[PDB]
């Protein structure tokens, strides 16, 4: 129920100039739509929806990092074989080759770290009761065991 | 774009602090709760969802900081 | 703070040993000679004349003056931790008071080991008639065992059962309490004790094989209710399945006496890990254990010597 | 940045800083209670809710910085 | 983005820091005690009312500040 | 107030900090003693006057600012 | 309030920091003794006049900040 | 190179705070959690993943710095 | 009142630091020892005089600062 | 060498900041883990290859410094 | 005197720092020894004397700025 | 190389900073890691070749300083 | 005397820093060793000729500082 | 008094800092290890040979510097 208003606010920064005004103080009625049935069950612990919102920012962050750390990886071949030193010069190609053989193996080791992030993202989703039996235990084997091969 | 100045600078300045304050808080926070899990797992392998649950969580603070840091760009 | 001081105080304290060779001589020492050997050593400083009750008494006091002093110091995290150890034996003593209290046996003959609570707490507790009142006394200074005793007492006022269910419940309290530090080594040794207690209890109760959990104290880490149960069913094969577990000298053992020996060795090997453990509780802990281990052999060998009893009579049990 | 205004710029820097300092407070706060949290499965399932509820409170720290951000600018 | 006068950038300064520093301190303070509280509930159901009286105290520090901060600030 | 040059603004800055810096200190102070406190009631009902009292003592630091500040209040 | 030089600005400001730095130090100081402190009252209810007399000593640090404040102002 | 633009300087400063703070934070976060582990390595070559798993979550922070640095680039 | 000038500010600042730096050190010194102190009084009412006599020593530090602080400003 | 404009001047500093700072981070990270590490060697020479590998990840900070120190000089 | 040049104040500055930083060091050095020291009396009245004697050493550190200063002065 | 223009003063300061900051970090690293080891050594004489290798790792930080300083000065 | 050269002001700060900071390092060395010590006095009455013999070698160092500080001046 | 113009003073600086910052690292290293180290002899007489090999490493940092201090001098 909340979401339409989210899109409303988002646009003025999301295109900056491309959008922001296909919606507005749309939020004021959209926020009401959100909470209606949380309140119908009563729920003596309603504020707790805050944490459901936290996951969204996290999902973004994991992809972002998976990308950025990703990008960084390509750029080490660039400051490891290509251009960097001084303002960026030609002979850096083979000055860096002193380093060049070295950067390759280091790079290899670390990118393995990046792929655990796909799974970190996934782990956000897996125990968040979106068609799942685990919920910090609960009869059924962890998901941990399920995906590996 | 265009020559800097102290006002532009004031907004330019704050961008690192926003990410940094939030980032620092997530790491220290993660270090004690995060620390708690290896023994729990060891003792009770079944208990892992908790260990696993501790680490994700402080990290929301850093995400907020970065957002403030970003927003200043495109207003700087 | 003060384990700067504590490990260091311990570092000096660890010297007053009566060496392995003391005990080796003792096998071959008559009682008089055994006594002579003792009088020249630190136990000798609590020994006046010659005679076994005196040896044993000397042991209590010798352990007392180098360790028993320590519970009054309670202030460091560690001191509280140490307090837990002492509390457990003492918990036995408390049981001894409770039981004494119940049978018209007087208060006066129950020796206590160095107590966190003073003589008067014990006296009051004894003197505080109702099982609630006795328990309430122990709580006056504070005593997680008081409250536990009470917790068990809340349902009925049946002394022996209260003691039994309490012992399990207390070791259960302990499980949290030891967890409530961190200074792992005491925790580790204790964990091995849980396993060990389970083995011996199942052993004591074996052939009973009833509802095992009433006798299975929880906190097994290589043992579980079923392994306990199996042994209690009489299945000795459990020790043969509890192999490659941390307790290797129990393997194939079919007597409790040898069982206790193996267990002592395993746990001792754990106690021995502490020798330069910092805030990590090992250096003081190990030291307490040394005094303990020494005491065991001395008393055993004292009798051996006293009655002239064989070298072979002590041979399994004065080594680990 | 902004319209300009060094004074306005001064009010602007700190509105974010208010948000950042609190974020730092929120994480550390989550960490000590989180340590209680390994304890929670054990202590009482009934209390588990309490432990969980206990976590809810620190984000308020943050709220003060943002109130200052809404109220301050636009106004300036 | 607008404007005010010369005063506001200067007057603003202690107002943010006041909310942020107290907030940071409050988060740590409340957290350790919040953790501490948990042993008492299991032990005594009775202490829950007590727990309700106990926890409150560091958070007050900010409230006085909002009152003064408004008289000073938002004074434009 | 919301009028004046930059210099007057400096006298304003530190008033919050007196209160704020102390606030940060009070929270940490409250955390150790407070932690000590929960047990004292919990085991000992009798201890309630002491425990209730105990938490208060560091809190004084902040308070000094409020009396002088209040007499000042809006003079500037 | 009042307007004048750069000199006036340093002294007016400083009244809080002096108080604040010491305050932070005192709070932690009182806290270690205090946590320990809760136990003595528990042990000896009898001692309460002694205990009451005992706590006091670290608290002096703050007072110096106030002393320097009496001297400094008058250029404020 | 040479005499940097007035603009380039504002962003260039803040460029550092992001890389240094996150990098430092990750190393320390890894170190405490890293410290707890060692008996397990010995015990179980297979279980090894848990201490290791612990380290991965903090790893996000540094990478965040690179993303904000990325948007700035060509203005710096 | 007062007036500015480049020379004066350096002396105006430092008088407090001399006292302040010592104050922090003194407090921490007292805190650790003070905590240790509390049992000794309780049993031995006799040990109370000693506990106090032991406790006293770090406070001297501040006084050194005061002599030096006095020396700085007089020029001002 | 010689004179430098604002970019060069800013970088000249940071070449040093970089070398000092990384070393500091590396040391702290190393202190907690390093303290933990040693008992295992005593026990197991066999695992020693694993140990030799074990310490390494935070240490990365120093190497980044040499490449960047190299890069800075030449815009210097 | 008066507002002299920048130098008299600047030269004045560094004298304090030496004394102050060292002062902080004395208190802490004394703190560890004292705290331990309270334990020493308890453990051994005979060892009480070492602790008592031990506490004395750190105070020299403050003095170190002053000996070089006495000789220097005749240039303030 | 001796006196010169605007760039040089900046490298000269920071050349020192490179050395100072790394030295503090190495020392801290040695203190915790170093402290655990000797008992292990007491038992394991066996480790002694290993002991020469084990201590060795934080110490690399110092070497890193000599190249950056030498190349900077003692090479410019 | 009085105000003088630019060189003197720049030079003056760090002379003090050299003398004070070395003092802090020597003091910390005493504090930890002192803490270990009372059990040690009991244990190792035995080291005293040796202890005395090591102790001698550093005290010469103190004199080197006073000299170096004395000699350097001529730029102050 | 002395010579004027900023540049020599600017070059002058790092020699004092070299003594102070490195000294904090040596002290922190010396204190923790030294307490164990003198001690190693006390329990373990065999460890005196070990102690001779083990303790030694921090001592290099000052002596190269005096040689370098000399090298530095000639820049100025």
């Amino acid at each position: 129920g909340g979401l339409v208003g989210v899109l409303a606010l988002a646009a003025s920064y999301l295109g900056n100039l491309q959008a922001g005004w296909l919606q507005g103080l749309m939020y004021l009625g959209f926020g009401v739509f959100l909470l209606a049935v949380l309140m119908s069950r009563i729920w003596l612990m309603i504020p707790e929806i805050f944490t459901q919102a936290g996951h969204i920012l996290s999902h973004i962050r994991i992809y972002a990092v998976g990308a950025a750390g990703g990008i960084l990886a390509g750029l080490l071949t660039d400051v490891g074989f290509a251009l960097a030193e001084r303002l960026g010069l030609l002979g850096v190609l083979l000055g860096l080759l002193v380093a060049g053989v070295l950067h390759l193996l280091i790079l290899l080791l670390t990118t393995l770290g990046h792929m655990l992030q796909p799974i970190r993202l996934l782990w956000v989703e897996f125990f968040t009761k979106f068609g799942f039996y685990e919920e910090n235990g609960r009869p059924y084997r962890p998901f941990k065991s399920v995906r590996e091969a | 774009a265009a020559s800097g100045g102290l006002d532009r600078g004031l907004i330019a300045v704050g961008m690192g602090l926003a990410v940094g304050l939030a980032a620092l808080g997530t790491g220290v926070a993660q270090a004690r709760i995060g620390a708690a899990g290896v023994g729990a797992i060891a003792e009770d392998r079944s208990n892992f969802g908790t260990a696993l649950i501790f680490l994700l969580l402080p990290e929301t603070l850093v995400i907020f900081g970065l957002l403030i840091a970003f927003i200043l760009n495109g207003r700087l | 703070d003060d384990f700067a001081y504590l490990n260091a105080r311990v570092r000096v304290r660890r010297g007053t040993l009566l060496k392995e060779s003391f005990f080796q001589e003792a096998l071959d020492l008559s009682f008089a000679d055994f006594l002579r050997l003792l009088s020249e050593t630190v136990y000798g400083g609590e020994l006046a004349g010659q005679g076994l009750p005196d040896v044993d008494r000397a042991v209590l006091r010798t352990q007392a003056k180098l360790v028993g002093d320590l519970p009054r110091l309670v202030t460091g995290e560690a001191r509280e931790a140490v307090r837990l150890l002492l509390l457990r034996n003492d918990l036995h003593n408390l049981q001894a008071l409770l039981r004494a209290k119940a049978t018209g046996r007087p208060f006066e003959e129950v020796l206590l080991l160095p107590g966190t609570l003073r003589e008067e707490v014990w006296r009051q507790a004894y003197e505080a008639q109702d099982p609630a009142g006795m328990a309430q006394v122990l709580a006056v200074p504070g005593h997680p065992l008081a409250r536990a005793l009470r917790a068990v007492l809340r349902e009925t006022q049946d002394l022996a059962r209260v003691e039994a269910l309490l012992a399990k419940r207390f070791f259960e309290d302990v499980a949290k309490a030891a967890k409530g530090l961190d200074q792992p080594a005491l925790r580790d040794y204790l964990a091995l004790e849980v396993d060990a207690e389970n083995l011996r209890t199942a052993f004591k109760l074996q052939g009973s094989g009833l509802a095992p959990d009433a006798f299975f104290l929880k906190g097994g880490r290589f043992v579980d209710r079923v392994r306990f149960a199996r042994l209690m069913e009489g299945d000795y094969a459990v020790l043969d399945e509890l192999s490659g577990t941390p307790f290797s000298g129990l393997s194939g053992v079919r007597d409790l006496k040898a069982l206790e020996r193996g267990l002592r060795c395993v746990l001792l090997k754990e106690a021995k890990k502490g020798v330069q453990d910092p805030l990590g509780v090992g250096l003081v802990l190990a030291y307490v254990k040394e005094r303990e281990w020494e005491a065991v052999r001395l008393r055993l060998l004292a009798r051996r010597a006293y009655f002239g009893l064989p070298r072979a009579q002590v041979e399994e049990e004065v080594v680990c």
